[PDB]
């Protein structure tokens, strides 16, 4: 194989595909890109055995075929280390490959293609197109409440399912949830998976909301998107997603709204008098009030109260003040709702506006 | 508070389950076994999450408040196990270890892990909380 390419094309996906790896080689073959040339393009790829990243390179000048195997950091640190526009022509010789620049000239080991732990080709049981912005918006919205590291790993990751013309994402770490859905204006079959928590960063990462629109595939074991000339592929978490319909707040009857930004003011000055910060806050709700208050037991306090727009029957209830100011940061608007019950059981925040992204908060004990 | 060797841990965590287990003791395996055996036993009545701590001058004591503080959209029931400093507690590890035995509500079943309690330290206004409530297999 050979290949000249203008250093600027190559920059972007080497630094792609040897991009979120770089712990440790966990086996020497996986700390290579795979370097394949055929048909006018160059295909790169990295993988870590959870998921792995193809980047496509159109190649315009001179070509040749082939395929193989190098060290990803040193490959791209030499690319990086030569002056900006200088052409970069690699050549395969022997077992090493030979990258020339201008007058600089190196020489890198190889490892045969045939052991790279590629992905062999598998079927998609569902696949469909929506906008970049469509599933940054979905993931963005939502995957601040995954699980980290939580010893039910299917909470470590993100849900994907379909169902209507619908793609919609939830996720949870057992205390809060969100969930979002969008119209992609096509009939999906009603489907569901668990794409893990390094897959989700990854897929968020590479969206980047321009004109691409973005093309993805579920299989059974995986999930692969294209976007542009990227490609990302990632195993989903083998296991059963907990039910998000069923810890809604069913048929709730207290029901207040206030000022987005205002509420986040209030618990970010009912942080900032916690000396206790991991006690919370404690809410009162009242006709047409909010008592809000950072809860100290042996010490008597001082409280604010907000002009909301509530009713029904008032009541009290502790709160995580970093659940619910995630929320207010996700819920980025002029005014929100909140729908409650009980003092032990969940709550939901939600945009006034519209409803796309719902937010389920489980209070605390107080 | 009730003092039972490793040994005989399977008849008394099988019969009666604690809201607190310290299992202290330098032994390698009696250790484990024990803990292992705590949260076996958990996990058959609703425990589904579990946690755990390396108690040191660095650990994030509001997780841990806040987390006995934590209320589950799925009811699930934690378990707290701490590893202790080899040591025994600290300067005061003591105090916080206090904030938390007041932390003790029934769903969070604390289990704290180590070797012999630190001689006569034992009289730490935490230990002394507990002490009613709790069970402490030797697992020397």
């Amino acid at each position: 194989m050979k290949f000249t390419v203008e250093r600027e094309h190559l920059l972007k996906p080497l630094q792609q595909v040897s991009g979120p790896l770089g712990g440790r080689p966990t086996l020497p073959i996986l700390g290579n890109l795979l370097l394949q040339v055929a048909d006018g393009t160059l295909s790169l790829t990295g993988t870590d055995l959870e998921m792995e990243m193809v980047a496509r390179v159109a190649l315009v000048q001179p070509h040749e075929p082939g395929a193989t195997t190098v060290p990803a950091r040193k490959f791209f640190d030499i690319c990086r280390g030569l002056p900006e526009g200088a052409e970069i022509a690699v050549q395969l010789e022997g077992e090493r490959m030979l990258v020339r620049s201008g007058r600089s000239r190196f020489s890198l080991s190889t490892l045969p293609a045939a052991d790279f732990p590629n992905l062999d080709d598998w079927q998609s049981e569902v696949e469909f197109t929506l906008p970049q912005a469509t599933m940054k918006r979905l993931i963005e919205a939502t995957q601040f409440s995954m699980a980290h590291q939580d010893v039910r790993y299917y909470l470590n990751g993100m849900l994907f399912e379909t169902e209507g013309e619908e793609l919609r994402t939830v996720a949870t770490d057992g205390h809060r949830l969100a969930v979002c859905s969008m119209p992609i204006g096509q009939s999906l079959p009603s489907h569901s998976v668990i794409v893990p928590r390094k897959g989700v960063i990854e897929l968020m990462r590479m969206l980047d909301g321009g004109d691409n629109p973005l093309r993805v595939q579920i299989g059974s074991n995986n999930i692969r998107a294209h976007v542009g000339d990227f490609i990302f592929t990632s195993k989903l978490v083998d296991g059963r997603f907990p039910d998000y319909r069923r810890v809604l707040p069913k048929n709730p009857d207290k029901h207040l709204e206030a000022g987005c930004d205002l509420l986040k003011q209030a618990f970010a000055r009912a942080a900032a008098a916690s000396n206790e910060k991991f006690r919370g806050v404690r809410l009162y709700v009242s006709e047409n009030q909010l008592k809000i208050t950072a809860n100290n037991p042996e010490q008597e306090e001082a409280e604010e109260i907000l002009d909301v727009t509530y009713s029904g029957a008032e009541m009290e209830i502790g709160f995580n003040v970093s659940y619910v100011l995630d929320v207010l940061n996700a819920l980025k608007c002029e005014n929100v709702r909140m729908m409650l019950t009980d003092s032990v059981s969940s709550v939901q925040i939600e945009d006034a506006a519209s409803q796309s992204a719902a937010y389920v908060v489980m209070p605390m004990r107080l | 508070m009730i003092r039972l060797y490793p040994e005989q841990l399977r008849a008394q965590l099988n019969e009666g389950l604690r809201a607190a287990y310290l299992l202290l003791g330098n032994d390698p395996l009696l250790l484990q076994e024990s803990q292992d055996a705590v949260r076996q036993v958990a996990a058959a009545q609703g425990f589904e999450e579990h946690h755990t701590f390396s108690i040191d001058p660095n650990t994030d004591w509001n997780a841990i408040f806040s987390l006995c503080q934590a209320m589950s959209l799925f009811a699930s029931r934690q378990t707290l196990l701490l590893l202790l400093p080899e040591n025994g507690p600290n300067a005061a590890i003591n105090e916080q270890l206090l904030t938390l035995t007041g932390l003790l509500h029934d769903d969070l079943l604390l289990i704290v892990r180590g070797n012999k309690l630190s001689k006569a330290q034992e009289n730490a206004a935490w230990f002394t909380a507990l002490a009613n409530r709790s069970v402490q297999v030797t697992c020397q």
